[PDB]
């Protein structure tokens, strides 16, 4: 029989039969998961290579995708596919409403949903304030490493190689080392209140909290460039979620824009291969250049749609 | 952070997947879904070591062989309600061995649904006792439900692996 490895972001995998070869669905292979009615509704199959994520629908082949990979990189990006193999991925639905999220109760669909989310943050890819960030890096101390003992973390715990898993990686060098202490403040706090739960599922619902009001949460993340007004080119980042869209520069993942549905409109360009950008009140345009440009505006009216 | 590649084998229906998603991720699955190949990551702490476990979920019937050259550590599971899972054991004890060329061979015995005392086939001492003649193998009574001797499976195979 036929087979297939459906990764998630940790870099576990789940393998599938496919019962129907390379014609099998996405909805098939979802029903071959372990996943109950509940836990399948808010996660879907993505594929995905080094340099490009694709979120693909219930009727779509995913090993077909992975077979007509090299000409779906040559008509979305401008990348060599000889270094980029896709992988199947079980992947959050970047549809999935924030208000239907807040509801789960499953312990599985938390854990999935919070790797997912951890992996986002250490990438750099969730963009916020200090002290949220060293929220989230506290509880995922409770949550990898265990109650807090002053004997084991009070001093030279937090050294890079503890820090790399705990905080985005664009700030572990010049940011994270002057955070210890508050790290290790609210790691305590956490262990030591017995009002809050020390379930599992509990700590890392408590982390997604923390990264539902993050702009950049759940998106879709497209690949694209900008010129600044004298012209230079400056790779971005394109975020698309449920909240809007939102800009990162490639280099260093910072933040450069980040717009709210019914407070910025978009226009696909004539050739397919840019949109453009209008944002209210702030009164000014940038066009995106990538050959995605057609993915994304297709996705922002859909999210933009699903908003009442 | 050391990785650890670990393996857990028996027949079909001993609680492989139910033990290795308790440890992993703290549930207890109840519907029976067979196996084809799955694998989890976690990190633990062993020894005031941080580790990184890899662990391979296989199949109650079968590529066997590839799992035993690249594997570490190999945690061999029966059900104590079940005697046959538990006559299956000594053919995987020994192909382990001979994969291996050696048998120094970091090795747990499991006797799983120790929570299903009534429906006992295999007694204890029968379980100690083939872990004797394995060279003085571990062996732990487990239960994927009670969460009995659920974790101390992996921690000691970790201890194994590095002395
Ligand atoms: N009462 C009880 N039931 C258990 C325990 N462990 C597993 N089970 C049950 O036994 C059944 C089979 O468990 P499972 O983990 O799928 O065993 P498996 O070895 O992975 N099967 P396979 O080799 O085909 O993949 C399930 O219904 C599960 O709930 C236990 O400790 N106690
Ligand atoms: C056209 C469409 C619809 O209808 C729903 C969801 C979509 C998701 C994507 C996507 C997610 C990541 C990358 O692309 C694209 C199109 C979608
Ligand atoms: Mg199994």
């Amino acid at each position: 029989y036929e087979k297939v490895r459906i990764y998630r972001m940790d870099g576990s995998y789940r393998s599938v039969e496919l019962k129907h070869g390379n014609n099998t669905t996405v909805q098939q292979i979802m029903e071959g998961m372990r996943l109950s009615q509940e836990t399948q509704q808010y996660f879907t199959i993505w594929i995905c290579s080094e340099n490009l994520s694709l979120q693909l629908k219930p009727y779509h082949k995913p090993l077909q995708h992975v077979r007509d990979w090299p000409e779906i990189l040559a008509e979305l990006t401008n990348l060599d596919p000889q270094r980029e193999t896709p992988q199947l991925f079980l992947r959050r639905d970047v549809r999935l409403p924030l208000e239907v999220e807040k509801q789960i109760e499953d312990p599985l669909a938390i854990l999935i949903l919070f790797d997912e989310a951890r992996y986002n943050l250490l990438k750099g890819f969730y963009t916020a304030p200090d002290a949220k960030l060293i929220t989230l890096a506290s509880l995922l101390l409770q949550i990898v490493y265990g109650n807090y003992e002053s004997k084991k973390h009070k001093q030279g715990f937090l050294n890079e190689e503890n820090l790399k898993s705990i905080v985005p990686v664009t700030k572990l060098k010049s940011k994270a080392p002057h955070w210890t202490n508050r790290i290790l403040h609210e790691y305590k706090n956490l262990s030591t209140s017995e009002g809050v739960s020390k379930e599992m599922h509990h700590l890392q619902r408590m982390f997604l909290q923390n990264c539902w009001e993050i702009p950049t949460y759940g998106a879709a993340f497209f690949t694209g460039q900008i010129f600044t007004k004298n012209h230079k080119v400056i790779p971005v980042y394109v975020g698309v979620n449920i909240k809007g869209l939102h800009l990162l520069n490639m280099e260093t993942k910072a933040l450069l824009i980040s717009l709210k549905y019914g407070c910025f409109m978009w226009q696909l360009g004539d050739t397919d291969t840019c949109f453009q950008i209008h944002s209210m009140e702030n009164k000014m345009s940038f066009i995106v250049h990538t050959k995605q440009a057609g993915l994304v505006v297709k996705l922002l009216m859909k999210l933009n749609g699903q908003l009442m | 952070m050391r990785e650890y590649k670990l393996v857990v084998l028996g027949s079909g229906g001993v609680g492989k997947s139910a033990l290795t998603v308790q440890f992993v991720q703290g549930i207890f699955v109840e519907k029976y879904d067979p196996t084809i190949e799955d694998s989890y990551r976690k990190q633990v702490e062993v020894d005031a070591q941080q580790c990184m476990l890899e662990i391979l979920d296989t199949a109650g019937t079968q590529m066997r062989d590839l799992y035993m050259k690249n594997g570490q550590g190999f945690a061999l599971v029966y059900s104590i309600t079940a005697q046959s899972t538990f006559n299956d054991l000594q053919d995987l004890r020994e192909q382990i061995l001979r994969v291996k060329d050696t048998d120094d061979v970091p090795m747990i015995l499991v006797g799983n649904k120790c929570d299903l005392e009534d429906e006992r086939v295999v007694g204890k001492e029968q379980g100690q006792n083939l872990a004797r003649q394995w060279n003085n193998c571990a062996f732990l009574e487990s239960s994927a439900k009670s969460k009995i001797n659920v974790n101390e499976i992996f921690y000691d195979l970790v201890r194994q692996i590095n002395r």
